[PDB]
This record gives C-alpha cells, structure tokens and sequence, in this order.
C-alpha cells in the first residue's frame, strides 16, 4: 500500500458511493410514480432484474400490463440495490481511512527511525 | 523524493515519464498531466498552439477522473456527452504514442518524426470530433494524423 | 470559525460567575497575537473583562506563537495555577480555557527534541503521556473546590487515531462540537445534538429521568435526520400520522434547542435567557410529551424556558 | 520600514519550504538534534517568528501594516505534511491551488471549498459582498451535487438547477495571469452570472462573454463602474442600468 | 501470596497498553534502539513475563491460583497492531467489546464470534454447558442470516426462524452494571431462551419478560434454584419443574 | 497471533507424530509454560510419556516466555542438539517440532542492544539472518539420517514481510501460511491457498492427477479473487452467468478446504475428520467438474470427504 | 576468465538480495552508519560495481563476453521498491514474474508489460 495508491481508491471509492446514493433518491423517484400509475393498470445495474427474465426465457391490453409492472419492479430494485451499493461503498471509505492513516503514521516514524539510527552511528 | 523533488526549480520544461504509462504500451511514456514548459503561454507559442494542449489536457483529466469509476459502475449510465470525450481520450492517449527511430529494435515500427503543425492540427482534428469514426488503434504508433487515416483502412481489415 | 467559538466560550464564563460565582481562566496556549488581541477586546466589549472597575470575570495568560518552544510549553501550566487560587485558596469552581491543547503537546515536542530525545511513535515525545498527565490531573474536584476545563482541540490529519489526538481523549469527559451545518440552520448556539457527548450521560449519574428525556431528545432528532432525505425526493407526504409527528416536533426540538446569550446583547438587540437544568428537561419532557403540537414551529426559536415559547406564540398570534 | 511608518507594505515568501531546508541544513550539520523529516525542534519556532511581524497596527502607532503571503510547496498534495502543518497552523487562511482542477481548465487552481480566510468579509468592500455572498452559497451548493452531474440520467429541475448555476459561476472564476482587475469590473462580471444572466449562455462561451462584455464597460460604461467604485455598492439605479447593459449585451451575444 | 497460599486470587491490569507506553518511554529516555511503533523490543517480554504469572497449581502446591484479566485498548478497532497481537499471542482468549455494538445498544458489546475462551469449557459448569451449549450453536446460524443490510426481504421459514431465535438470544445477553447473576439465576433465564419460551413473544419484552420472570422465580422458587445451584447439573426433575415455571409464568406474562 | 499455530501442530502431533516409528522432539521456545503442560500430560496420556517403563518416544525442551532473553535464544539449539543426537548417533528418523521459532530471533533482538550493536531495519539485529542461518542449517535430514521438522512461525502484527518471518521462507520446503482473514470468516485452518506452497508440488511427485486438481483450484480461486474489488460495492447482479460459476464453485471448494480437528473438536462442535489423498484429490476433482453446483456452499462447511459434503445437504433439505 | 579469453560465459546471481543483506550486516558491524532502509549509503554501488563486469568485448578483445542473470526478490509484487529499482536501474532489462499471472495459469509468470529488454532486437535472429 502507498498512501499515493491509497488515496486513489479512496478518492473514487467516495465518489461511487455519491454516485450510488444519487442514483437511488432517483430510482425511490421514479419508483414513486410507478406505484401509483400501477394501481390502474392490474385492473386490466439495475438488481437482478433483465437477468432473471433471460434465464427463465430460456397483445396490447397486455403489453402494457407486462409493461407498467416490469418498470415498478425494475424501479424498485435498481432503487434498493444503489441503496446496498453506496452502503458497501461506505463500510470501504470507512475501512480505506484506517489503512490510509495507520501507513500514513507508520511511514513517519520508519523515516525518524532511520535518522536517529544513522545519526546515533557516529 | 528529496532529489527528483529538488531538481524541478531548476528547470523551464519537465518531461516527466512513467512507468504506468509505459506499462500500457504508450511510448514515449510522457505523462501529459504531469509534464510542463514555462514557454507554454498564448504569448509565445501563439492560441492555437496552447488551445489545443490545453484542449488535450481537459480531455485527458476529465478522463482520468471517470477512469476509476466506470471502473467499477461501468458505463451504461454515462451521458453521450461523457462517452464520447471517454473516445476521444482513448484516440489522443494513443495519437500521443510515436515510434522513434531510436527505438526500432524496441517498437518493430519505423521512427517518424512530426513537425510542430502536423501535430497541432492533427490533435486539433482529434479533439474537433473530425475522426470519431476511424478506431482508436489506428492512433496507435505512428507518426503524422494521415498514417492514422491509413492504418484505419489498413485495419479495416 | 464562523461557529460561534467565541461567544459560547464567553457565555460560559458569564454564566460561571453568574450561577457558581466562580470565576475563570484563559492560557492561550500558541494564540496568534492578531487572534488574542481580537479576543481581548472582544471580552471587553461584552463586558466579561473591565477596564474601569474591578467585575472582570476572567484573567488571560497568554503563550504567543512567537514564543520558544518552552514558552508555549508551560504557559498553559502558568493559567493552570492561576484557576487553582480560585480553588485552593477561596474554594470556587473555576473555569479553564486552554486554547488550543494541541499546539500544548506540540510544544511538548519542540522542548523534547531540543533536549535530544530520540521522538516516539509519529515523532512526538517519548513523555507524551506523561507531559499531558502531570497536566490535565491537576484538574480536578477536589475538597475544597473544582477545576473544569475546556479544552479546544485541534486532530492532526483529521486522524482520530494519531497519538496527539488518541492521547489527549483519556481525559475527556465530554466533547462539545460546535457545527457549521447547524449554524446554517441559524440555530445556535450550533452545537451538534447528536455528535457532542458526555461521559456522565448515564442514569447512574444524571437520573432516569434526565437520562430518558436526553435520550428521547436524540432519537426523535435521529429519525428526523432519516426522513429528512426521503421529504426532499418523493416530496414530504407519503407521511404518516406518524411520520409527520416525529417531524413536526423534531423541527420544533431542533429550534428549542438554540438560545439567545446575554453575551450577545450588545448585538443580537436581544436579551439573553441562562436556563436552569429543571426547565431544560422539562422543556424537551414535554415537546416529547406532545404538550405544545399546537404551537408553531418559530414560537420556539431563540427563547429559554418552555414558558416563552407559548408566549411567544401568543404575539405570533 | 513601511509598516511602522503608517505606509503598508505587503511580502512575498517563495518559498518558506526552500529556506526549512537550508535551516534544517544549518542545524544537522552543527549537529543539533533532528526530529520528523529530520528538522530541528525549533523549526516552527523558526517561522512563527517570521510571520508574527506581520500586523496591523493602531493610529496611535501609526496605522501602517505589513500583509503576508508566505508560500508553502506540498508534496502529492500532503498539507499534513511537517512545515506545510507549521505555517498552515501559523496564517490566517489559506489559498489551495491544486493539479487536478489546474488541468480541468480551472485556472488559477485555486480550491474554493479548502481555501480560506479567517479575516473574512471583515476585508471585503460592500460592493464585493453584496455580490461575492450569493456566489459563494450558490458554490458551496453545487460542490454537493457536482458529483451527480457525469451520471444525472434523470435528476429534478431543481438540483439541475443548482449544476447550471454551479459550471456558470466556475467560468466566472476563471482567469489569464498577468491581468489583474478592478473591483468595480470584478463586481459587474460577478453580477452577470449570480443574477442568472448567463444561466441560458453556453458553458463553453462565458470566458468570451465575460472578456468582451467587460471590454464594453471598461470603454462605453467608464460612469457606472465609477458610481460603483465611489458608492462603493450597487445601488438601485446602477442595478437597473446594469440589467439593460447586459440584457442588451447577451442579445447583442447571440446574434 | 494468595496462589501460592492454596487460596485463589484475580489480578486486573487496567490497563497493559498505557503500562506498555510508560515503559517505552523509558526505553527511549535509555536510548534503546525504537522498533515497530517505537516500541523497544523487548516490549512484548514486558508482558510475557508478568502474565506467566497467573496460573493454577495442583494440589502437590495448594491447588490455589491467579487469574489475570489484563486490560488492552485498540485504536479503531484494529486488532492487529503490534501490542495488541502481543498480548492476544500470550493470553488464553481474548473478549473484543465493538463500538458498534455499544452505540447499537448491545451492553455488554461483546463480540460473540470473535472472542474466545482457549483453555475455560472444563471450567464451565453443566448447568450453563446444558443450556449455554446449544446458545452459540443457535447464535452461530444467526450470525450468518443476520447482514448489515438493514432493509431485506427474507424467505425460507428455517433461515427465518433462525433469524427469530438470534434477536431473542442477543436480548439475553444484554446486562445493566453492578447486577452480577448467580449463575443458577443465568441458566434460568438462557434456559428460557434456548428453550424456545421466548419464540412467541417480541424482542422489545425480552428485557422486561427477563426482570419479572427472575424476580419471580428468585421470590417464589429459591428451591429449585439452590437445587440447580447445588446439584451444579440440571436434573430431570429441575428441568421438568423449570419447564411448568416458564410455562406458566409466561401464560399470565402481561404484553 | 492467534490464528492456529499451535492447534496445527497438535492436530499434526496427533496424526503423524502419534503413528511414527522413530523419535520425536519437541522444543518450546518462548510460548506458554501452560502449553508445555497441556503437551506433557497429554504425552503421558497417550502414552507417548510413558513414567514406568523405557518405552516414551518423545523428549521435551522448554524455554519458554517467563525467562529471561538469553534462554529463549538458546533453548531452540537445545531442542536441535537432542534431535542431531538420534539423527547421527542412531541413523533415526526423528520428527522435530518447534514452537515458536520465531520467539528466537525475538530473543536475538532483546539482548542486541545490549551486547552494543547499531541496529538493522525495525530495531532488529544486524546479524539477524546469519543467526537464524546457522541454526536453522543444522535442521536437516542428511545421509545419516533424517529430520521431519515443523516449526511454527510467529508473525509480528501480522506483517509477513517482517524481517523475521520474511527471513525464515527460504529455509523451508513447504509453508503453511495462516490467515487472520480466513479465520475470521470461520476456515479452519485458517490457511491461506494461494500463499502456501511446496517444493513437491511437482507433477513428477505427487502426479499429474494431484498437480492438476491443485492447480485447478488455486485458478479458481485465483480469478474469485479478482471478482471480488467488484463484488465488494456492486454484489453479484452484474456479474456474468459464467463468472458468477466461477464464483459459486470458488465458494464451495473455499468451503470444502476447511475441516474438523480432533484437537479443535471442543471448538468446532464437530467430530475431527482425516481424510485420505485420494479422497481429497477425488472430491476437489468433483466440485471443479461440476458434479455438485447443485448443493449448496453450506454442505461443504467444515466436512471430511465429499461423501459427507452430500450428506449434510440432505440434512440441510 | 572465460570473458578475457574469447571465450563465452553466463553468470546467474540467485540471489542479490541476500547479498545486499550480508553486506549491510557486514558494514554495520563494522560500525558503518546505516542508510537509507538500514542499508550501507553505497548499496547501489555493491550492485553496479557488479554488473557493470558482465560484457560484451571487441575482436580486438577477443570477442568473448559475460551475461549476467542476477535475481532480486520483491515483496507484495512491489518493484517501485527502494533495491528493486536500484537493480533495474542496473541492468539491461528486468522478467518481471507475478504471483497472480502464476496462479492464473500464466506460467512462466511474466508480466509483458512490466518486463524489458535495453537490447531490443538487436539480440534477436532474423527468424525470431
Ligand atoms: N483448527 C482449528 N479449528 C477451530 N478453531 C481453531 C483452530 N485452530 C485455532 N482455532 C481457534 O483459534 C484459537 C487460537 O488457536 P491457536 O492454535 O492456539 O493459535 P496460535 O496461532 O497458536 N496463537 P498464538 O500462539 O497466541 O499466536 C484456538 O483456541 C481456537 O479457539
Ligand atoms: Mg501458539
């Protein structure tokens, strides 16, 4: 580890987890709509969501059944996964610092004590 | 360092190298962030010459910015606007390598050597959206915009 | 800065003389002479220091960054001995001010270094410990009196961790943390309510009842702070009968949590409110309590007791 | 010389790192004892009694002053570092330049959200603050929501309110060197954007927009930049005479 | 005195990280050459030596005995530097206490998975390893199921119940200060827990269900209890007995 | 620190030391004096001590953490010494185990100072290696006779690349490298895949059939090893159908390295296992085939042979 | 011997790391003020003064040459370290072997990126 290589990831590692958080206040947004413009129509990264249809895959009155349901579901879990993601990407910015600032006065007192060592051998 | 560290006052231009650039390939590894020149003012090299370094040196940064991150998010979620300076990165990050006649035992490639305006408009052109159609290795290793032109055919297959 | 620093330390003086009639103390320990100079004046204008008479309520030991190493080593000792008369020889509880107990360790190292000492971990002294130790023990309750002290610190790299810092926190008894996010809010003093703490908020300490009513106080402002993010995007409705309670009154606790300093009267144009510990936990017993839902939220801000907030509402028709 | 003799008198130190180092230099080689980074105990000491002789003083001394702009060079941005932690500690404020934002067009460099100055508005001229305190709570909002910017597939007109601002008021900071201005002309660029006239002109044109508009002033408006300067604020009218001179301008603009 | 005296004492080091410190100043002020964190290197001697000491005798001896509970205080709750490695390389177990824990409202904030007890099961009593024995077994398949993420929809009604069990049981082991439990008055309450008394019924009771159904039994059954106590075991008749008395109590437990 | 040193040589004591016709030494250097009389009375149990007849093949050296430096620094050339004696004396085949011989250098380090000496790299002795290498030279099989020897390895705040430890790599043959991380995500042992290593990994001696499972599952877990910067924010959902296989597969082979020791059956809750070459060869051959992505991770959680792996996902249901 | 004398030979140092520890325990005990990382100021130069020996001579010389394959060890994968980038800055090229190529599969371990050779072609066959 090198505080320069450290503080790389950090520097991004905290901006995934704004980005993350950003992406979910959008998806609680939309998700929002959704549930509403929902109720009406059964009378009648985004999580695991376009995989689970691709495995298991191998009119109108309907399609936009299939339609205004497939956006709530979606919406919903695009919104809790960047919910877990930015909560990942802090356990990580939290974790980082400690690495960050144990090396940071590690690399301090190695330096002294090569001083002193080489001063003391006079 | 102390002694790297304490050399830079000593000079007018830094050509500052790195073995993270040369680890991908691009030689000479120069890294273009990091590199400087107390003639790089509008008043001695003229606007065009310094509205294209600078031109360059946004694209690079604000590339170098989203590197990390669709690292991990991907890149999905960028905004055609942001995918496109992502290319145009990529493309000058290469048109920026240049196989030296020094080096041909090193490269396989015969060196060439550009003059200050085909260097200009050639990044001028990049930097324009003039080439977003030809694919980034044809930037890679050669000398004058027009060898990147050719070796896009040449590549096509 | 720009958090009223200033004025809370000098209400708190105000408020030692007025309800302890203890006096207090200030080491400016590596002060800049332009910030000292400020403060000096600035105590004169508010009366805690005065030049005519003999009211003064505060004496100020100075160790400017100018100074030797030694210097700004034992002035905060010299203001140490200072507070102690006020104890040991009148029996008071004296206040403290040692601003700012870092640059009191980093003396520390200067003078270490100087004598030759091989630095310890990060390059502190060897006696870090100890230099803080033979410090910081000195203030105390004793017999005859008490020592309270306030103590600004200064964390080195924004590392809890570092030595200086991790060192200096075996003493702490409390933490106050002032906010800028807070002041924002124009409430203050801009203390944080979730952020500052104590070592004796414990029942076994502050009784059952001050305990729960603090507790509640911290909750509710907690559970606020989460809806607080959903209020913004999906607009502030999907809120419960519930939901928009615990904000309502959380609003209102955040505002009865500011108050008016007699300090800042020469400028707020406002009279300053010293509330008492009985009606600070009754105040927030009740807001909890559900006793003034009907009160609006501004009958709340910059009052003291729970008694001006309903008369306040009352000229707020 | 100056300060004393109710003259002001500002100094440049470039840099206080070169002159740590011959210090450092002085006191190993005379073998006093070293400390972190190898600088003698007194190397704070040696730098407090430096930019403490910098002062106001009182018109009972004469009220001369002497300001002082010490510069300290970072290493890999390392403000934590031994001597840039002394002289952080020692000053008033400080003026953050930084590489990143440098290659990113911003230049001068300077980090708005790090740098500070504990004197404060307590030095800003009315003119300044009545334009200087909107912009730096419009920033101060956009670096919260920045970030989303790259990624914003679908925010709210009102933080993408807050980003427009934001890039607008940026282009205002920008700056050529050797080109320093005049408070007046200063304030009446500040104005343009803060008020929301440029909110609707191209990121890519305020630089130009900017320069040419101050160009016009600067020749046909010389009698409102004097009003502004000697009233020393904006008043009602000159706000009035401004809002033509740019809504005429920004239209002459995008012709 | 007392181990060697057939007599049994306990020993706190309260605590062996600022022992550790005072000694490397000594050893800095003795000019001793500084290793990992400054500390001299016998540092981890300074503390061998001492917790060698504590131990039990055998009867050729006087049976007698010392007990240390030494104490070591972690930065961040990095277990691995230097001195705390140290000491986890000499004692017997370690009992991590976690911040988390401790704000989340779990007192003692234990670590159950992290702390251990190498050489303490012989000295367990039967009666807890009856009823404790089957408390980490239950608490090992809750630790899994039971993730930071706070907001998650679960499935399968084993899993599920798994979940129930470890929210009851964490419960349990929560504990006020200076109320020290006879450990007959322990094996009642975790038999309760353990036994499934407690599945029905809410997390939010479990404390209040624990001071009403103890007091209870300490009022009106000392006899089993003294019986638990004394046996030292839990017989089929104090089981059976204990059993009805959960049983009971619980049907007339007001919510 | 307590990762499974100690435990690892017991279970290896008991598995090999117990059925090995020949002698055995084991020398505690600077452990715990408890541990040399849990090892004593479990001897004598055994029968490996035996206090009546002539029939005892084990002999004990101890200098452990009570004594002073100059012991600890000694005592592991006492254990040798009895060892050497066997081995050229008698032509025997001896079984030498140390613990821990990291406690020697240790030792070095705490009288260095002391006999005067300007220190190498984090305070240890200039002459760190030399003395490690000509003590550790002398543990050896040769054409008299032969030495099995195991010694635990002791790494300073975890930090393998410590002198000490860094040092010592070069004098092995096979290394079992514990971790802390594994051990706290339940393994046992503890040992880390892709660090351990063994000069016999060789197709010409262990065969190609073992060469190629083993490399099989060092690949796995090598490219899960990647996965995992990703799946740290992001989880699984974006991960490949393919990659999330290599995923499912490395998580159950990470399973299935771990196992149930008669010596940590008080701990595990489980009954110890010893699982047979061909049985372990055979299983990981399975799980890397494929002929078990059906169970879940869970059946292969602390088990002996596949077998059993299947078993308990009946019982799992 | 073999170099002087028209005469071809390859030496391989396995390893320079070891060395470098044996001289900074020889120096310090000789009471040498130790260095950088504890190492004797001159490690460079062990190393140079070395590896400068291994070369190639004229005709005039015999045409005889040395090739020297000196071997470092790294830790955690890191060549930017202190004597890893001594020794590069030494030689005519480094093999750079990774642990994580070698458990992929990628054996011999070599990193293409990371490895070098000064000579370039020039030590190639027409073929190759
Ligand atoms: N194989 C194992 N199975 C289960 N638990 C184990 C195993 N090995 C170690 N442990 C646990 O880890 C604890 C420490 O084990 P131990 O083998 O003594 O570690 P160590 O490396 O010798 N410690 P130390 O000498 O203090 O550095 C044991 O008491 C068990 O609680
Ligand atoms: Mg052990």
């Amino acid at each position: 580890a090198t505080l320069k290589d450290i503080t790389r990831r950090l520097k991004s590692i905290k901006n995934i987890q704004k980005i993350t958080k950003s992406m979910k206040m959008v998806a609680a947004a939309k998700y929002a709509r959704a549930e509403r413009e929902l109720k009406p129509a059964r009378v009648y990264l985004c999580g695991a969501i376009h995989s689970s249809v691709a495995k298991q895959m191998k009119l109108a009155n309907i399609i936009y059944y299939s339609l205004k349901e497939s956006t709530t579901s979606e919406q919903s879990a695009r919104m809790t996964a960047m919910d877990n993601a930015s909560k990942n990407a802090s356990e990580m910015i939290d974790k980082l610092t400690l690495t960050f600032n144990r090396t940071r006065q590690a690399v301090i007192t190695k330096e002294l004590i090569e001083i002193i060592s080489g001063a003391a051998a006079l | 360092d102390p002694a790297p560290a304490t050399t830079f006052a000593h000079l007018d231009a830094t050509t500052v190298l790195s073995r993270a650039i040369a680890e991908l390939g691009i030689y000479p590894a120069v890294d273009p962030l990091d590199s400087t020149s107390r003639i790089m003012d509008p008043n001695i090299v003229g606007s065009e010459h310094y509205d294209v370094a600078r031109g360059v040196q946004k694209i690079l940064q604000d590339y170098k910015s989203l590197q990390d991150i669709i690292a991990i998010l991907g890149m999905d979620e960028l905004s055609e606007e942001d995918k496109l300076t992502v290319s145009r990165a990529r493309k000058i990050q290469r048109f920026l390598s240049q196989p030296f006649q020094v080096a041909e035992v090193f490269t396989g490639h015969l060196g060439k050597l550009v003059p200050l305006k085909e260097t200009i408009k050639g990044f001028q052109q990049i930097l324009a959206g003039e080439y977003d159609h030809l694919p980034e290795q044809a930037f890679y290793m050669v000398g004058p915009i027009e060898e990147a032109v050719a070796k896009a055919d040449k590549l096509a297959e | 800065a720009g958090v009223g620093k200033t004025v809370l330390i000098m209400e708190l003086i105000n408020n030692v003389a007025k309800a302890h009639g203890g006096y207090s103390v200030f080491a400016g320990v590596g002060e800049r002479t332009r910030e000292g100079n400020d403060l000096y004046h600035e105590m004169i204008e508010s009366g805690v220091i005065n030049l005519k008479d003999a009211t003064s309520k505060v004496a100020l030991v100075y160790g400017q960054m100018n100074e030797p190493p030694g210097a700004r080593a034992r002035v905060a000792l010299t203001g140490l001995t200072v507070a102690e008369y006020f104890r040991d020889q009148e029996g008071q509880d004296v206040l403290l001010f040692i601003d700012n107990i870092f640059r009191f360790t980093q003396a520390g190292s200067e003078v270490s270094a100087l004598l030759g000492r091989i630095p310890s971990a990060v390059g502190y002294q060897p006696t870090l410990a100890t230099d803080m130790g033979t410090m910081q023990e000195r203030i105390t309750t004793t017999k005859k009196g008490s020592i309270t002290s306030v103590q600004a610190i200064y964390v080195p790299a924004d590392d809890l961790t570092d030595p200086a810092p991790a060192t200096t926190f075996a003493h702490l008894d409390a933490t106050t943390v002032l906010s800028r996010a807070i002041a924002e809010l124009g409430i203050y003093p801009a203390v944080d309510p979730l952020d500052s703490t104590s070592r004796i908020m414990d029942p076994n300490i502050v009784g059952s009842e001050h305990y729960d009513v603090a507790r509640g106080v911290q909750k509710i402002l907690q559970d606020y702070k989460s809806l607080q993010d959903i209020i913004a995007i999906l607009g502030m409705d999907e809120l419960s009968e519930e939901d928009k309670l615990t904000v309502s009154r959380a609003r209102k606790i955040q505002r009865f949590l500011s108050q008016p300093f007699q300090v800042a009267e020469v400028f707020t144009g406002h009279l300053g409110k010293l509330v008492p510990l009985k009606e600070t936990i009754k105040g927030f017993q009740q807001i909890l309590a559900g006793e003034y839902d009907h009160l609006p939220e501004q009958a709340f801000y910059m009052v003291g007791p729970i008694e001006e907030a309903v008369a306040k509402a009352d000229k707020l028709a | 010389y100056f300060r004393d003799n109710g003259k002001h008198a500002l100094i440049i130190y470039d840099d206080l790192s070169k002159q740590a180092v011959a210090y450092r230099q002085m006191s190993l080689l005379l073998r006093r004892p070293p400390g972190r980074e190898a600088y003698p105990g007194d190397v704070f000491y040696l730098h407090s009694r430096l930019l403490e002789r910098a002062a106001k003083m009182n018109d009972a001394f004469g009220g001369g002053s002497l300001t002082a702009l010490p510069v300290i060079e970072t290493q890999a941005g390392d403000v934590s570092a031994y001597i840039p932690t002394n002289v952080i500690s020692i000053t008033d404020g400080q003026i953050f330049l930084e590489t990143e934002l440098f290659y990113k067009g911003i230049r001068p460099a300077i980090n708005v959200g790090l740098s500070v100055s504990r004197v404060g508005s307590a030095a800003q001229t009315r003119a300044m603050k009545q334009v200087a305190g909107t912009m730096k709570l419009e920033l101060a909002q956009y670096r919260e929501v920045a970030a989303f910017a790259q990624f914003g597939s679908d925010l709210d007109a009102a933080t993408q309110q807050l980003l427009s601002r934001g890039v607008r008021l940026t282009e205002l900071l920008k700056q050529g060197q050797y080109s320093p201005m005049a408070i007046e002309e200063q304030v009446a660029v500040i104005y343009a954007g803060v008020r929301g006239y440029l909110d609707k002109l191209e990121p890519s044109k305020i630089t130009k927009f900017e320069n040419a508009f101050l160009s016009h002033v600067i020749s046909q408006h010389q009698a409102l930049l004097g009003k502004i300067r000697t009233d020393g604020k904006i008043s009602e009218e000159s706000d009035a005479k401004l809002k033509e001179i740019v809504t005429n301008f920004l239209a002459g603009f995008e012709a």
